[PDB]
RNA sequence: UUCUCCCCGAAAUGCAUUUAGGUGCAGCGUUGCGUGGUUCUUGUUGGAGGUAGAGCACUGGAUGGUCUAGGGGGCUUAUCGGCUUACCGAAAUCAGCCAAACUCCGAAUGCUGGCAAGUGUAGCGUGGCAGUGAGACGGCGGGUGAUAAGCUUCGUCGUCGAGAGGGAAACAGCCCAGAUCAUCAGCUAAGGCCCCUAAGUGGUGACUCAGUGGGAAAGGAUGUGGAGUUGCGUAGACAACCAGGAGGUUGGCUUGGAAGCAGCCAUCCUUGAAAGAGUGCGUAAUAGCUCACUGGUCAAGUGAUUCCGCGCCGAUAAUGUAGCG
RNA sequence: GUCGCCUCCUAAAGGGUAACGGAGGCGCCCAAAGGUUCCCUCAGCCUGGUUGGUAAUCAGGUGGUGAGUGUAAGUGCACAA
RNA sequence: GUCACUCAACGGAUAAAAGGUACCCCGGGAUAACAGGCUGAUCUUGCCCGAGCGCUCAUAGCGACGGCAUGGUUUGGCAC
RNA sequence: UUUCCGGUGGCCAUAGUGGAAGGGAAACACCCGGUCCCAUUCCGAACCCGGUCGUUAAGCCUUCCAACGCUGAUGGUACUGCACGAGGGAUCGUGUGGGAGAGUAAGACGCUGCCGGAAU
């Protein structure tokens, strides 16, 4: 899915003039790639707030003098103690092409009482496609009990998302409880 | 009731450089009081027995690398 | 081509020459006033060159390597004595008078020491 | 209680307590947390009370972590006796505490009881905290 | 320690001291003579750095995971060798961390040169005469101390000291501002404009109803306004009101009793438009009262949840209201 | 308890900076451990090897400073100091 | 030129020196004891959380580990 | 003039480390000797001397590989000079100047001077 941002051009810079537009309520942003100059926006937070709700999304940057392109948020700061974005870092992106992200690791497994699955990792960089981005990848351990563990080279990822990150590393423990 | 085991220091040395860069000097005028070298002397410059680093010609005093040193160069006067 | 640090993977011999060649460097320099001469020995030649480390050029230099001197018929000491008397005579050409001698890593003695003396019977101050 | 095994010097400085959470505003191993909204000094005895609180509310299963250390001695003046004679000794272990640091993580646990054990825990800590999670 | 006025105007620091409330030298004052932009401010340009921050390359500290040398416990039973190693575990490694005496990094300022401009008359040399060498509080950056003191000890700027005038109810050190004299003129600073008390019971828009304003914490609370996110809802929501609110099943370790209510659990199945081995009240122990769920007359919004503004509780000493003067 | 000297921190990236603040040292030593010239590269780790073991001496491999520096600490020093 | 000082209280009062005074005598609140003032560690009085104890039953009544404050009467700190 | 290569500097990893492929005309090198100068705290290993047969296996050289390492913005944030402001208090915020570190895109399998060599 293609989530759609207004944004409109950005001059002025440093920690007075990021204070002000944040007072304003938008939230500047950097747009840079491979084939261009980075370009400095200012998006609208409340519309940043809803886009950044799910991870890795594709969004459309529309600025009124330029056209519409497509960019990834690759870095979004956020406040630690508020939800707020501060900051976000937009990556373009070549439509049809190929790009390295981060998806979540969870359990959807039960086992024994006595143990308890647990994740080494919170994300896990997978070299996917644009228009498929995984929201989540899934990790079943059922019936495994004892001190099984699971590292990042045996998974069931999705098609035509590949492993870029190490795979002689755990992801995924079960063993028994925090005795 | 208490006592410490300190209280004793030794008195202020007063090191560092005495000249900065482009400043005019002497021939033998005192460019840098230091421990060790951590500026090596570099052209028109000497190294004495406490590694003062000290003019050996007039000109103006500059700090560069030379090779993989930081050292202290003394260009003669235009 | 100089990058302070021995070449990691070079032959043992080499490495030794190289770091013995920098500690003689570490206070040979050559200046316009006293150029140095550098002799490199390799096993079939000796090449010297005499060099304004200042602006970092070579004034003048010989070698066996010289066309004149390939078919003199004599033994390696004879041939660097030969050298040292042609970079003698050249220097005294440039008006060089007074060198300082590198010996390159090498030990003062045989060819190298060879050439040096005739270098200095040709005229050269050092 | 959590003391160092040794230090190199037992008599320190007051840590700072200016700024926010260097690092660790994140959670790095379970699944929910507390994170303190507010800076101050973490002794070892509330670390111990609200890790004992956490774990015997949570019973026997999910872990608990600990990500904060009391690794810094604070000494004592030799009480009764008039100001001087040099600093005193080691007294009390704490771990410096700024805001957004995750003080403690838990794992393996529902989400209604994660969060009232980790209410059992904040009611012992000396500064304010909240109920974190990965968004679910 | 006794008359006057005119000009300038400190110090309470450093070093040393049989010294610490003394004194010498230097610092700071004044003054004669001499030297004249050398001082200072700003800009520009160039230097050395290791603080703040940050980081984990080093040295220490440290959490979890993987893995493991090697130690512990056992047996078959041991000289081995094996099963174990379900225990311990250096090291290595992955991820998150910590540091006045850690640094792969690294500012702002400050310091110090060149140049340019601006500038009071600043700077410097050398003589005469000193006083001072008990400091105080405030801002900022630190040590001692308990996250203490109107505490103590440094760095730095300010005021006081040695400073009147305006403000702070009063109130050396806070804010405004440096008093040559006269004036029954005007404009302002801080602070103020209902009355005390000079000037607005000012205009417009919101919020508060606690006399909050006009002291306080952890914590607690259907206070009240505003901004979200989200579930359900005229397939008819939430309340209120009539019927089904139970079989098998007194489910099991308990406990003369746990039958639905001592505590702990697999947290099922059924006559079916409907229900939980079971949530409150009742109860020696079962009974029962009553709820989610199912019809219906009514039905337009409810139920969560987050954040923000102002409020509430917590709140609590002694002559007299007495924490807006 | 302290009094002189040296190193570090406090000390706020020049210098300087106090407390009965936090850590340690000194009142020597060396005729070479001084001068000069030339030469050399360590510790650790891995493998093999009479006595011999974690570790003596030897071999190969690896290894840039983590060894070393008469003596504290810092600044230095592998170009080696 | 060089020598002789733990003149170490190390800018080194004499080459040469310990005590008692409640029998005592002759500036300082620059500095102690008493009271006042500040502070509140300690003390004191409350409070938040509720492990647990209370046949059963957290809260009849109790309150472990921790946390937050009141009072200024305790011991102190400060030395106004 | 150019190309290739040997020496000798400068920058001191954007150059290193590791992997792969290929090359020697001069040159470098390993290599072959130890009679001679000389040498080993033993050893002609090294140093030195005498040769240039043999050999491109290694050094060296060329091409390729971002793999480890290295280099690295923009924007934001931390901090901060000056000027203020807010809390009972730890402490926090703003204005006006300066502004990192980390991380991100990316760069990068070196650059450059002189002398000599063989060919052009
Ligand atoms: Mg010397
Ligand atoms: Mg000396
Ligand atoms: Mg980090
Ligand atoms: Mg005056
Ligand atoms: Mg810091
Ligand atoms: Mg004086
Ligand atoms: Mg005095
Ligand atoms: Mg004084
Ligand atoms: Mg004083
Ligand atoms: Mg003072
Ligand atoms: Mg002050
Ligand atoms: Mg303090
Ligand atoms: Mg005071
Ligand atoms: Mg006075
Ligand atoms: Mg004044
Ligand atoms: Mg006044
Ligand atoms: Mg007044
Ligand atoms: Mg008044
Ligand atoms: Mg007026
Ligand atoms: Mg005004
Ligand atoms: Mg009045
Ligand atoms: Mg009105
Ligand atoms: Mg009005
Ligand atoms: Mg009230
Ligand atoms: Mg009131
Ligand atoms: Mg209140
Ligand atoms: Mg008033
Ligand atoms: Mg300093
Ligand atoms: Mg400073
Ligand atoms: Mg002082
Ligand atoms: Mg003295
Ligand atoms: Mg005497
Ligand atoms: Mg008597
Ligand atoms: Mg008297
Ligand atoms: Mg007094
Ligand atoms: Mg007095
Ligand atoms: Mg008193
Ligand atoms: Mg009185
Ligand atoms: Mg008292
Ligand atoms: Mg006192
Ligand atoms: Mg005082
Ligand atoms: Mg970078
Ligand atoms: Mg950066």
């Amino acid at each position: 899915d293609i989530i759609h941002l207004k944004a409109e051009q950005r001059t002025e810079f440093g920690k007075g003039a990021a204070r002000r537009i944040r007072r304003d309520d938008k939230v500047p942003a950097v747009m840079y790639g491979h084939d261009h100059d980075p370009i400095h926006v200012t998006l609208d937070g409340h519309a940043t707030l809803l886009a950044l709700r799910t991870e890795n999304p594709l969004l459309s940057i529309e600025i009124e003098g330029q056209k519409p392109m497509l960019a990834l948020p690759k870095d979004v700061q956020r406040d630690v103690l508020k939800g707020f974005v501060r900051h976000v870092d937009l990556l373009t992106v070549r439509r049809g092409e190929k790009v390295d992200v981060n998806v979540a690791l969870r359990i959807t497994g039960e086992s024994a009482p006595g143990t308890i699955a647990m994740t080494e990792f919170n994300e896990i960089e997978v070299q996917a496609d644009l228009l498929n981005i995984p929201e989540v990848i899934e990790i079943d351990v059922t019936g495994l009990e004892a001190g099984t563990t699971i590292y990042l080279g045996d998974l069931k990822l999705p098609e035509g998302t590949s492993l870029l990150g190490d795979a002689e590393d755990v992801a995924a423990t079960v063993a028994f409880p925090e005795t | 009731a208490s006592s410490s085991r300190n209280g004793r220091d030794s008195n202020a040395q007063r090191l560092g450089v005495k000249r900065f860069g482009g400043q005019l000097v002497n021939a033998g005028e005192i460019i840098v009081r230091q421990r060790g070298t951590h500026f090596h002397p570099g052209d028109g410059v000497g190294r004495g027995g406490d590694d003062t680093l000290f003019a050996l010609r007039d000109g103006n005093v500059e700090f560069g690398t030379r090779r993989g040193r930081r050292v202290v160069n003394v260009t003669p006067v235009e | 081509a100089s990058t302070l640090t021995v070449r990691k993977s070079l032959s043992d011999r080499a490495k030794a020459r190289a770091r013995r060649q920098a500690r003689g460097r570490k206070k040979i320099f050559g200046t316009v006033e006293r150029p140095r001469m550098v002799v490199t020995r390799s096993s079939k030649h000796v090449f010297v060159q005499v060099i304004d480390d200042v602006a970092g050029n070579t004034l003048v230099s010989a070698s066996t390597m010289e066309a004149e001197l390939r078919e003199m018929s004599g033994d390696k000491t004879a041939k660097a004595a030969r050298v040292g008397t042609i970079i003698g005579e050249r220097a005294k050409a440039a008006g060089i008078t007074k060198v300082v001698f590198d010996k390159a890593g090498n030990q003062y003695h045989g060819r190298i020491a060879a050439l040096a003396d005739a270098a200095r019977e040709a005229g050269l101050d050092f | 209680m959590l003391i160092p095994r040794r230090v190199k010097y037992r008599k320190q400085h007051h840590p700072k307590r200016t700024g926010a959470a260097k690092g660790g505003t994140q959670l790095a191993f379970g699944d929910y947390g507390i994170q303190a909204t507010e800076g101050g000094y973490l002794t070892n005895r509330q670390i111990e009370a609200a890790r004992i609180a956490m774990t015997r509310y949570i019973k026997r299963g999910g872990k608990v972590w600990i990500n904060v250390y009391p690794d810094r001695p604070m000494t004592k003046h030799p009480a009764e006796s008039r100001m001087g004679s040099g600093k005193g000794t080691p007294e009390w272990w704490i771990a410096n505490i700024k805001p957004g640091r995750v003080l403690f993580e838990l794992s393996g646990v529902p989400e209604d009881v994660a969060r009232e054990a980790m209410r059992l825990a904040i009611h012992k800590l000396p500064m304010k905290a909240r109920f974190i999670s990965r968004e679910g």
